[PDB]
């Protein structure tokens, strides 16, 4: 990876778009329990027959 | 040196000779190429953002 683009070209440094998470005043619950499943950030969040942390998805069997 | 009774003639002794070495040196010829692919990315003690 080295090799000095001699090129002319227009680009992006990147875009900020903040992510405001909270619409209310109520009070914030946490806990940290284990995963059965790969878990993106802000995703909702079921639990299985196992007691693991499945994302949630409606319309299962 | 050798023995001789007091009457005959006597010995006669030989001798030793020389040797020779010859050399020749070799020849070094390194070299480098500088493009401008190499002068211009980063040398390491450099800030970030602006260089």
């Amino acid at each position: 990876t080295s090799l000095p683009n001699y090129l002319a070209g227009n680009g992006d440094l990147g875009s900020w778009e903040p992510t405001q998470i909270f619409a209310g005043e109520a009070d914030i619950v946490t806990e940290g329990g284990a995963a059965g499943a790969d878990i993106e950030i802000y995703q909702v969040i079921a639990k299985n027959a196992a007691g693991a942390m499945v994302p949630h998805d409606p319309t299962a069997t | 040196a050798p023995f001789v009774a007091p009457n005959v003639q006597g010995r006669v002794i030989k001798e030793s000779g020389y040797n020779t070495k010859t050399f020749k040196p070799a020849y070094v010829k390194p070299k480098h190429v500088i493009d401008p692919n190499m002068i211009i990315p980063r040398q390491p003690g450099e800030a970030l953002g602006t260089g």
